[PDB]
RNA sequence: CCCAUAGUAGGCCUAAAAGCAGCCACCAAUUAAGAAAGCGUUCAAGCUCAACACAAAAAUCCCAAACAUAUA
RNA sequence: ACCUCGAUGUUGGAUCAGGACAUCCCGAUGGUGCAGCCGCUAUUAAAGGUUCGUUUGUUCAACGAUUAAAGUCCUACGUGAU
């Protein structure tokens, strides 16, 4: 997990959640992408 | 029923009530919902209290105040009781204690597809 | 800026100082060569003038010095002046700055300048800091005396500490922070190197002298087109990896360097050691040399002392693959030495030759063994082999459904194979 | 799975191309390479062939094969041996519309290959666009 | 998995849901996932008869049932 | 916590002002007034 | 502090009630008025075409095949006069009471294939449809004459 | 005409392949 | 020539004469190279500001590095640096006179087109990297047609004329209504209030 | 979301570079597919895509209490 | 150059430490060019801890030996009516 002001899919993966009151890019295949809002 | 008192939005989690207890180290914030769990009574009692004049008079009249968390009052305190004031908040009815009659005159405002799962 | 510049060249003709490998117009091609890299100003005039002692705080004799005192002032054209030395002390340049009415430059300076106008990345840019820093400590008497403001000893409140001492504080501080700076930089680059050494790609690094074609010859030999050669000195001023294919169609990095100088202070190439590093955890080391240039033997001196005050592996230091650049301009050249090749890098000459050159140093160099190994077809052995070493020639034995590959597989490939595929 | 190669009739050799391909996965390489022999004696010899080998799941062998390519195919014809560099401006070879309809007579003939479009129009035009990128010239 | 049938009437209606399981489960990925599974897909309501590897059958009367119904129900049952 | 730096109101850094809907109602009001006067003095 | 700043200078409160007063106000529309009220016809044409030239027509759902499967079942077609053929649904709806088929309506959705042909080849079809147990034979409509499945089974007979 | 939008095909497919070059 | 040209430092004659920071240059509308010429894109200027030889090297890298050659072309609508900017040496005390030169910048005044693309090209295949540099440069910009400008003046226009506010910073201050001149600039006469420093507002109305 | 056969491993270049190391050409078959926009292969193989079809952080301790709905 | 020149005593050190977290160690967690060991990076965490010496008046730095670590700062560069 990153955080990022800007949340980018880097992968067709990538799918955003707004979670916990902020948004995730959650990737399973490359979890690098992973970003936190 | 001071135990049953309703936040409107999320004040509950968002509300912190500070304190310190003047040692180093001693400032506590405690969140609106651990307050009430800890003390049935201090949410309210609080408000009452800031709402209050900021004089020397503010004791006295937090005295003449009775803070109970739960339907039971002492029997003196209800002896001395004279008049009830209507509550602030007009609850609102829940499915469950609407009247069937209510429900069949609030009209259906669309046709679901038959042939949805739902 | 655009500042015209007149160079003065001390001549030493005796005793300490007197080079029996350069000559005095050799070495003002290079001063000139040097501020013309620096840019945007020129050798408005030429003085070499003779210094039988060069260690003064007027590095001339009193004579020769009212002389060139007599020149620069009645030469209006010029804006500063170049003196070709090392480094000069404080003394000096306060005395001739004061005598001539002009900025005085040593090599020292110069070089500083042109790094810090064509330093790009931060790591550059923190290196150069560095070697500033010396620069710094000599000159603070002249940058912060008009912050000084002529007052001293009178005030009796405050740090104790003088103007002057408390800006020895204060720079003390800057140093301590440029170094914690430069060791998490190679702490970076130490984490950067990791992966390829895991890897084991075999690491050629190019070093010489500065304007040696180092760049060219990466060029060249990788094959690249985003590298580019320049004709001004200190070019490559970062140090990074080209993968480059060898006749044994094994992938190796050359990593360029930084230019080596002659008569610089050590501490201003040393400040890069962060970067040159890279050199230290090499495999092999070319050694590029400019025959063509008339002080080749000069820049073979320089050179060498600089990698050993860069503290590189004896291993390594030995074994130095030496390559002449340039043949092309010295027609008919011939070399002496053994173990040396020539090669044209613009002109692309002797390049297959230093390739098989260099691929029979990696292999000598690098514990990889050139070997015959016979191998399962469909058993993903053959595409292991592929994958995790340089395979050179597969025959095919279809009777057995198997296959002999000649291979240049290191130990550790080598031990992973024959514990994977027993 | 299906492999497919260009292996020249006459050049047969195991190992190099094939070889490593072919073993990867679970063949015959002598049994391939003398079926594919015996194919290059049934055609003419010294020709590329493109091949459509399917190794079944049994370790077996089904060798399917077809009509030469199209680009040597185009370039025998024209008299060339290597096409040209450009290809756009570069020419090496003219052929004639009457000499590219009498080659397709014998093209759109092979299963694998697919080209079995009954008009002459689909064929020719295909030919026309492969010898167009070739280093040929179409005569009038 | 063994066997899958598919049984529908196309000029009756309500064959939609039926229609596309049949080319989903025909699918070239879903047949050569399994080879061996065996597609039957007779037609003359419309249901689908799943029998599996283990002798185990799976009854989908698709004339309420959507596809994706249908096929969840289909890879549950797969899943077993 | 929550510094104004240097005094409010005059600074660079000064202490942030919001119009409330009572001081935009009294600006309208003021503001209907004189385009009344620009009307009466029309004529 | 300049006329001009690097940053947004903190305006007069008296321009600052100037500027919130005089504020763009969109038109309000009282009701909103969200809530308020060539290669077509070239297929077309094929398609009238095809009608009246094939004198039987049958349907199929050719989907699930791969692509090398398909063009073999093409070929063992044209191997026959039968001709497969690919419309989209959208634009076939119409076709049908176009021509009056009221019939075919309940016929053709999702993926829809033709099998548009005069000589009837169905025994051989039926035969190659066997060794694949899918891909269902679809009600046609012979000369005007819808058939059932069971109908094409006895014609082929 | 078949072949006019079979044209305008392969040119938009050559659009969106130049337009992804970046992508 | 289709790639962006080079832009100098500084002027190849330099100035000797220090002159005045005159502001007025970045402060209130551009009324030069606020239209397209051998164009259909650009980089809009929506604010002032000053730039410098670094702004020029980022826009001539980006734009020379994203674009295509052979069917894009880029000219600049903003000329070299020009205006001398002074720097005083390092903690010097006021006083002592102007400092000496040292760089220079190019004004750009809020509505001015810095960069103009054209050529075989729609907009969105520029807008990305158009995008980037004025994201980068030092003032708000964006990336615009000749479309899409046109289409927002048009909509500033819908908008002046169909907004419901009787009041309008225009009439107010040009009328004097409440003594606001007292508060306001002469400027602001003719920026009505869509203007405050460098800054342009563009839903201000 | 579904789906991807194929003139052919387009030529040249190279040991090989087959859509994809690089240069030229970029036509063309199928109802519909870039002589390929990305991964991937030493090279192939394989995976997709374009196509058909349906905002914030600092140093003593937060900082009125609170409140969304009774007619300007 | 805004308070203080009818005095707001000044750098280091001792003593006692209050506080921030932008965490040096200890806790929890995501990523990694995370095989393991060391690590690097980020989120959360300030309850607790954060060494002794040789020169040097030194804060620092260098060096020696350690440590889990020998954190960055603010406190009138905390603290001389101690
Ligand atoms: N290798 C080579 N370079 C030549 C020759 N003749 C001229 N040159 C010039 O040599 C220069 C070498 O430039 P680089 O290769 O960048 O220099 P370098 O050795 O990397 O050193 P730095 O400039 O300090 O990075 C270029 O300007 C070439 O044009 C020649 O025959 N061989
Ligand atoms: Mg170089
Ligand atoms: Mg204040
Ligand atoms: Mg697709
Ligand atoms: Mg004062
Ligand atoms: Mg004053
Ligand atoms: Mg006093
Ligand atoms: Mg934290
Ligand atoms: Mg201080
Ligand atoms: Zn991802």
């Amino acid at each position: 997990f990153k955080n990022k002001t800007v949340l980018k899919k880097r992968c067709k993966d990538c799918y955003l959640v707004k979670r916990r009151g902020r948004w995730y890019v959650y990737c399973k295949t490359h979890p690098r992408h992973k970003q936190r809002q | 029923n001071t135990r049953h008192i309703a936040f409107s939005g999320n004040k509950w989690e968002q509300k912190v009530y500070s304190s310190h207890t003047g040692y180093p180290g001693g400032f506590r914030q405690v969140t609106a919902a651990q307050l009430h769990l800890r003390d049935p009574v201090a949410i309210v009692k609080l408000a009452i209290y800031g709402m209050l004049p900021k004089n020397l008079h503010r004791r006295t009249m937090m005295e003449r105040l009775h803070l109970f968390p739960d339907e039971y009052i002492p029997e003196d305190i209800l002896k001395n009781l004279v008049e009830e004031l209507p509550q602030p908040r007009k609850i609102p009815k829940r499915l469950d204690e609407y009247t069937q009659e209510e429900i069949d005159a609030f009209p259906r405002l669309w046709t679901p597809p038959e042939d949805y799962r739902l | 800026g655009t500042q015209r510049v007149c160079l003065v060249h001390p001549d030493v003709k005796w005793g300490p100082g007197k080079s029996q490998m350069t000559r005095a117009e050799w070495q003002v091609a290079e001063a000139t060569a040097l501020v013309h890299t620096l840019d945007g100003w020129s050798v408005v005039q030429t003085m070499v003038v003779s210094t039988k002692t060069p260690d003064r705080k007027l590095i001339f004799g009193k004579g020769n010095f009212e002389h060139l005192t007599e020149k620069i002032r009645g030469s209006p054209d010029i804006t500063c002046v170049f003196l070709n030395v090392e480094r000069m002390a404080a003394p000096t340049k306060k005395e001739l700055e004061a005598a001539w009415g002009v900025e005085v430059f040593d090599r020292f300076t110069v070089v500083l300048h042109i790094f810090r106008c064509n330093a790009r990345t931060k790591e550059a840019r923190l290196q150069v800091a560095l070697a500033e820093m010396p620069l710094h400590r000599s000159n603070l008497k002249r940058d912060v005396a008009h912050l000084y403001r002529g007052v001293g000893s009178r005030y009796i409140m405050g740090s104790g500490e003088s103007f002057m001492q408390l800006q020895q504080r204060l720079l003390r501080e800057k140093e301590a922070k440029i170094r914690k700076a430069l060791d998490r930089l190679r702490k970076k680059r130490h984490l950067l190197r990791r992966q390829r050494t895991r890897r084991e790609f075999p690491v050629i690094s190019v070093v010489g002298y500065t304007n040696c074609g180092k760049t060219t010859l990466i060029k060249a030999l990788t094959g690249d087109a985003a590298i580019q050669p320049r004709d001004q000195l200190f070019a490559t001023l970062d140090v990074t990896a080209h993968a480059g294919t060898l006749p044994s169609r094994m992938t190796v990095l050359y990593v360029d360097t930084i230019g080596f100088l002659s008569q610089l202070p050590h501490g201003l190439i040393e400040s890069f050691s962060a970067t040159l590093e890279d050199v230290a955890h090499s495999d092999l080391i070319l050694h590029v040399r400019d025959v063509s240039h008339p002080e080749a033997e000069l820049q073979k001196c320089s050179v060498l002392s600089t990698l050993r005050g860069l503290q590189l592996p004896a291993p390594l230091l030995d074994s130095m693959v030496e390559v002449h650049n340039k043949v092309d301009l010295v027609p008919g050249y011939s070399p002496t030495e053994p173990n040396v090749v020539p090669v044209s890098a613009l002109r692309g000459h002797g390049l297959q030759e230093l390739k098989a050159e260099l691929d029979a140093a990696v292999l000598k160099a690098t514990g990889r063994q050139i070997l015959t190994l016979r191998v399962r077809l469909a058993g993903a052995q053959l595409s292991w082999l592929y994958k995790e070493a340089t395979v050179q020639e597969v025959d095919v034995i279809p009777e057995d459904g198997a296959a002999d590959v000649r291979v240049i597989i290191s130990n550790s490939a080598y031990g992973k194979f024959r514990k994977l595929f027993p | 799975g299906v492999i497919r190669a260009i292996v020249r009739a006459g050049l047969a050799m195991p190992g190099p191309p094939l070889g490593p391909v072919l073993g990867q996965r679970g063949v015959s390489i002598n049994q391939f390479c003398k079926e594919f022999n015996e194919r290059t004696k049934d055609i003419k010899e010294g020709i590329p062939l493109p091949t459509k080998i399917l190794v079944k799941p049994d370790r077996t062998f089904e060798i399917k094969i077809g009509q030469p390519t199209v680009s040597y195919f185009l370039k025998a014809a024209a008299g060339i041996e290597k096409g040209a560099r450009q290809t756009g401006k570069e020419v090496a070879g003219l052929v004639t519309l009457k000499h590219v309809y009498e080659i397709a007579r014998i093209k759109a003939q092979d299963e694998a290959f697919a080209l079995q479009d009954v008009p002459l129009s689909s064929v020719v035009r295909s030919i026309i666009g492969s010898a167009r990128s070739l280093g040929i010239r179409v005569v009038k | 998995v063994k066997q899958v049938r598919v049984q529908f009437c196309p000029f009756e209606k309500n064959v939609e849901s039926t229609r596309t399981f049949l080319q989903t489960v025909s699918s070239e990925k879903v047949r050569s996932t399994n080879l061996n599974c065996s597609v039957i897909a007779d037609v003359r309501e419309p249901c689908v008869d799943v029998l599996f590897g283990d002798g185990h059958r799976l009854i989908m009367r698709g004339a309420h049932l959507t596809a994706l119904e249908m096929l969840t129900a289909f890879a549950s049952h797969i899943r077993a | 916590r929550g510094r104004i730096p240097g005094r409010q109101w005059i600074g660079k850094h000064r202490r942030p002002r919001f119009v409330s809907l009572r001081a935009k109602q009294n600006m309208i009001r003021r503001l209907e007034i004189e385009a009344e006067n620009h009307y009466w003095l029309s004529m | 502090s300049k006329a001009v700043t690097r940053h947004r200078r903190v305006m007069h409160f008296q321009r600052q009630k100037l500027m919130a007063v005089t504020e763009y106000i969109p038109p309000k529309p009282a009701i909103h008025p969200s809530c308020l009220p060539g290669l077509i016809r070239l297929l077309r044409r094929e398609i009238a075409a095809v009608f009246q030239d094939n004198r039987m027509i049958a349907v199929c759902q050719n989907v699930a095949l791969s692509a090398e499967d398909k063009l073999l079942m093409r070929h063992q077609l044209r191997k026959h006069k039968i001709l497969m053929k690919v419309f989209p649904n959208q634009v076939l709806k119409p076709f049908l009471e176009d021509s009056k088929y009221q019939n075919l309506l309940p016929l053709f959705v999702g993926h829809n294939m033709l099998l548009v042909s005069e000589e009837p080849k169905v025994k051989e079809m039926v035969r190659i449809l066997r060794t694949v147990p899918f891909l269902p034979l679809l009600g046609g409509c012979i000369d005007d004459t819808i058939l059932s499945r069971q109908g094409f089974i006895n014609y082929s007979k | 005409s078949r072949e006019y939008w079979r044209r305008l095909r392969k040119q938009n497919i050559w659009r969106h392949n130049r337009l992804s070059k970046n992508k | 020539k289709p790639k962006l040209r080079f832009i100098e430092r500084a002027p190849l004659v330099p100035k000797v004469r220090r002159e005045p920071k005159n502001l007025s240059d970045i402060r209130g509308p551009s009324t030069e190279a606020t239209e397209f010429t051998e164009g259909n894109f650009a980089i809009l200027a929506l604010g002032g500001g000053y730039l410098h030889w670094g702004h020029f090297e980022m826009m001539r890298l980006t734009i020379n590095r994203s674009m295509d050659p052979k069917n894009m072309f880029a000219i600049w609508r903003v000329p070299a640096p020009f205006k001398p900017i002074t720097r005083k040496s390092v903690g010097h005390r006021m006083g002592g006179g102007k400092g000496a030169i040292d760089h220079y910048v190019t004004p750009v005044k809020a509505g001015r087109l810095v960069v103009e693309m054209g050529g075989r090209c729609e907009f969105e295949e520029v807008q990305g990297f158009l995008d980037q540099v004025a994201h980068k440069l030092p003032f708000a910009a964006k990336a615009v047609s000749r479309g899409t400008l046109e289409k927002m003046r048009k909509d500033q226009e819908e908008r002046e004329r169909n907004n419901q506010n009787p009041w309008t910073f225009e009439r107010i201050a040009t009328a004097n209504m409440l003594g606001i001149r007292k508060v306001l600039s002469p400027y602001d006469l003719t920026h009505k209030g869509k203007y405050w420093g460098k800054f342009y507002m563009p839903k201000r109305v």
